[PDB]
Protein backbone atom coordinates (compact mmCIF):
# COMPACT_ATOMS: atom_id res chain seq x y z
CA UNK A 1 0.00 0.00 0.00
CA UNK A 2 3.08 2.54 0.90
CA UNK A 3 3.56 2.24 -2.68
CA UNK A 4 1.57 4.83 -4.86
CA UNK A 5 0.95 5.16 -8.67
CA UNK A 6 0.13 7.66 -10.80
CA UNK A 7 -3.32 7.65 -12.75
CA UNK A 8 -4.10 9.66 -14.65
CA UNK A 9 -7.31 12.04 -15.08
CA UNK A 10 -9.16 13.67 -17.70
CA UNK A 11 -11.63 16.25 -17.22
CA UNK A 12 -10.01 18.08 -14.41
CA UNK A 13 -10.87 21.31 -13.42
CA UNK A 14 -7.90 23.55 -14.37
CA UNK A 15 -7.09 26.00 -16.56
CA UNK A 16 -3.81 27.97 -17.92
CA UNK A 17 -4.23 31.89 -18.54
CA UNK A 18 -4.40 32.11 -22.37
CA UNK A 19 -4.93 34.37 -24.93
CA UNK A 20 -6.94 33.16 -28.46
CA UNK A 21 -9.27 34.16 -31.43
CA UNK A 22 -12.65 34.46 -29.54
CA UNK A 23 -15.88 35.27 -32.21
CA UNK A 24 -18.91 37.32 -31.94
CA UNK A 25 -22.25 36.94 -30.76
CA UNK A 26 -26.00 38.61 -31.45
CA UNK A 27 -29.40 38.41 -31.70
CA UNK A 28 -32.21 37.86 -34.27
CA UNK A 29 -32.92 41.74 -33.78
CA UNK A 30 -29.96 42.79 -35.16
CA UNK A 31 -30.65 40.84 -38.49
CA UNK A 32 -34.21 41.84 -38.13
CA UNK A 33 -32.49 45.37 -38.71
CA UNK A 34 -32.05 44.15 -42.36
CA UNK A 35 -31.69 47.30 -44.59
CA UNK A 36 -28.20 45.90 -45.18
CA UNK A 37 -26.95 48.52 -42.50
CA UNK A 38 -25.30 47.04 -40.07
CA UNK A 39 -21.85 45.66 -39.85
CA UNK A 40 -21.05 42.36 -39.44
CA UNK A 41 -24.36 41.39 -37.59
CA UNK A 42 -24.78 38.95 -40.62
CA UNK A 43 -21.37 37.00 -40.60
CA UNK A 44 -21.67 37.56 -36.47
CA UNK A 45 -23.11 34.20 -34.97
CA UNK A 46 -26.58 34.03 -32.76
CA UNK A 47 -26.07 34.71 -28.71
CA UNK A 48 -28.29 32.06 -26.67
CA UNK A 49 -32.09 32.08 -25.92
CA UNK A 50 -30.86 30.36 -22.25
CA UNK A 51 -27.61 31.88 -21.37
CA UNK A 52 -25.40 30.55 -18.45
CA UNK A 53 -22.73 31.34 -16.31
CA UNK B 1 -40.69 48.52 -42.70
CA UNK B 2 -42.02 47.97 -45.77
CA UNK B 3 -44.34 50.68 -47.23
CA UNK B 4 -46.61 51.54 -50.39
CA UNK B 5 -47.66 55.00 -50.74
CA UNK B 6 -49.94 55.47 -53.83
CA UNK B 7 -50.71 58.89 -55.64
CA UNK B 8 -53.97 60.74 -54.96
CA UNK B 9 -57.70 60.16 -55.43
CA UNK B 10 -58.56 61.46 -59.00
CA UNK B 11 -62.00 62.01 -61.12
CA UNK B 12 -62.17 60.81 -64.28
CA UNK B 13 -64.39 60.97 -67.24
CA UNK B 14 -65.82 57.71 -68.99
CA UNK B 15 -63.42 56.73 -72.15
CA UNK B 16 -60.47 58.10 -69.79
CA UNK B 17 -57.41 55.95 -68.62
CA UNK B 18 -55.77 56.04 -65.21
CA UNK B 19 -52.10 55.96 -64.10
CA UNK B 20 -52.04 54.81 -60.36
CA UNK B 21 -48.39 55.08 -58.94
CA UNK B 22 -47.03 52.90 -55.89
CA UNK B 23 -43.68 53.97 -54.20
CA UNK B 24 -42.43 51.09 -52.45
CA UNK B 25 -39.82 51.39 -49.66
CA UNK B 26 -38.02 49.80 -47.03
CA UNK B 27 -37.10 46.58 -48.72
CA UNK B 28 -35.17 45.24 -51.92
CA UNK B 29 -38.00 46.45 -54.57
CA UNK B 30 -36.69 43.98 -57.02
CA UNK B 31 -37.31 41.08 -54.80
CA UNK B 32 -40.94 40.64 -54.45
CA UNK B 33 -43.71 41.27 -56.80
CA UNK B 34 -46.49 43.97 -56.11
CA UNK B 35 -50.19 42.86 -56.80
CA UNK B 36 -53.10 45.79 -57.77
CA UNK B 37 -56.63 45.00 -56.71
CA UNK B 38 -59.45 46.89 -56.29
CA UNK B 39 -62.44 47.31 -53.87
CA UNK B 40 -65.51 47.54 -55.79
CA UNK B 41 -68.79 49.30 -53.92
CA UNK B 42 -71.48 46.48 -53.63
CA UNK B 43 -68.95 43.74 -55.40
CA UNK B 44 -66.40 43.55 -53.48
CA UNK B 45 -62.73 42.87 -53.90
CA UNK B 46 -61.17 41.84 -57.57
CA UNK B 47 -57.93 41.49 -58.49
CA UNK B 48 -56.64 43.15 -61.56
CA UNK B 49 -52.86 41.79 -61.95
CA UNK B 50 -49.20 40.96 -60.30
CA UNK B 51 -45.90 42.75 -62.09
CA UNK B 52 -42.30 41.26 -60.86
CA UNK B 53 -39.89 44.11 -60.80
CA UNK B 54 -36.68 42.36 -62.15
CA UNK B 55 -37.60 41.89 -65.79
CA UNK B 56 -41.03 43.64 -65.04
CA UNK B 57 -42.97 40.16 -65.77
CA UNK B 58 -46.66 40.77 -65.62
CA UNK B 59 -49.81 39.04 -65.27
CA UNK B 60 -53.46 40.24 -65.44
CA UNK B 61 -56.46 39.26 -64.84
CA UNK B 62 -58.30 37.60 -67.82
CA UNK B 63 -61.70 39.73 -67.56
CA UNK B 64 -59.11 42.67 -67.60
CA UNK B 65 -57.36 42.40 -70.26
CA UNK B 66 -56.87 44.86 -73.23
CA UNK B 67 -57.87 46.88 -70.53
CA UNK B 68 -54.53 46.94 -68.15
CA UNK B 69 -51.16 48.43 -68.33
CA UNK B 70 -48.59 47.73 -65.32
CA UNK B 71 -44.87 49.16 -65.51
CA UNK B 72 -41.81 49.86 -62.75
CA UNK B 73 -39.08 52.60 -62.14
CA UNK B 74 -36.46 51.64 -59.99
CA UNK B 75 -34.29 54.05 -57.68
CA UNK B 76 -31.99 55.76 -59.78
CA UNK B 77 -30.23 57.48 -56.32
CA UNK B 78 -26.95 55.86 -55.89
CA UNK B 79 -26.84 56.37 -51.92
CA UNK B 80 -30.37 55.31 -51.78
CA UNK B 81 -31.05 52.25 -54.80
CA UNK B 82 -33.25 49.96 -53.25
CA UNK B 83 -36.54 51.55 -53.46
CA UNK B 84 -39.10 51.32 -56.61
CA UNK B 85 -42.24 52.36 -58.19
CA UNK B 86 -44.77 50.56 -59.76
CA UNK B 87 -47.55 51.71 -61.76
CA UNK B 88 -50.97 50.60 -63.29
CA UNK B 89 -52.25 52.01 -66.10
CA UNK B 90 -56.42 51.25 -66.37
CA UNK B 91 -58.07 52.07 -69.50
CA UNK B 92 -61.59 52.61 -71.18
CA UNK B 93 -63.08 53.79 -67.81
CA UNK B 94 -66.51 53.24 -67.43
CA UNK B 95 -68.63 54.51 -63.80
CA UNK B 96 -68.43 50.72 -63.28
CA UNK B 97 -64.82 50.85 -63.08
CA UNK B 98 -65.24 53.74 -59.45
CA UNK B 99 -63.72 52.14 -56.92
CA UNK B 100 -60.78 52.75 -54.13
CA UNK B 101 -57.43 50.93 -56.07
CA UNK B 102 -54.23 49.19 -53.71
CA UNK B 103 -51.12 47.89 -54.90
CA UNK B 104 -50.14 45.43 -52.18
CA UNK B 105 -47.11 42.72 -51.61
CA UNK B 106 -47.05 39.84 -49.82
CA UNK B 107 -45.35 39.24 -46.54
CA UNK B 108 -41.73 37.76 -46.44
CA UNK B 109 -41.98 34.56 -44.12
CA UNK B 110 -41.41 31.22 -45.20
CA UNK B 111 -44.64 29.95 -45.25
CA UNK B 112 -46.05 33.40 -46.67
CA UNK B 113 -47.00 32.81 -50.17
CA UNK B 114 -48.05 35.00 -52.74
CA UNK B 115 -51.31 36.06 -52.17
CA UNK B 116 -51.73 36.92 -48.82
CA UNK B 117 -51.05 40.25 -48.91
CA UNK B 118 -49.26 41.68 -45.28
CA UNK B 119 -48.46 45.68 -47.01
CA UNK B 120 -50.86 47.53 -48.79
CA UNK B 121 -50.86 50.67 -50.14
CA UNK B 122 -52.90 53.41 -48.72
CA UNK B 123 -55.20 53.22 -51.50
CA UNK B 124 -56.56 55.48 -54.61
CA UNK B 125 -59.90 56.25 -55.12
CA UNK B 126 -60.92 56.52 -58.62
CA UNK B 127 -64.53 58.09 -59.11
CA UNK B 128 -65.54 57.87 -63.31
Amino acid sequence: AENLWVTVYYGVPVWKDAETTLFCASDAKAYETEKHNVWATHACVPTDPNPQE
Amino acid sequence: QVQLVQSGAVIKTPGSSVKISCRASGYNFRDYSIHWVRLIPDKGFEWIGWIKPLWGAVSYARQLQGRVSMTRQLSQDPDDPDWGVAYMEFSGLTPADTAEYFCVRRGSCDYCGDFPWQYWCQGTVVVV
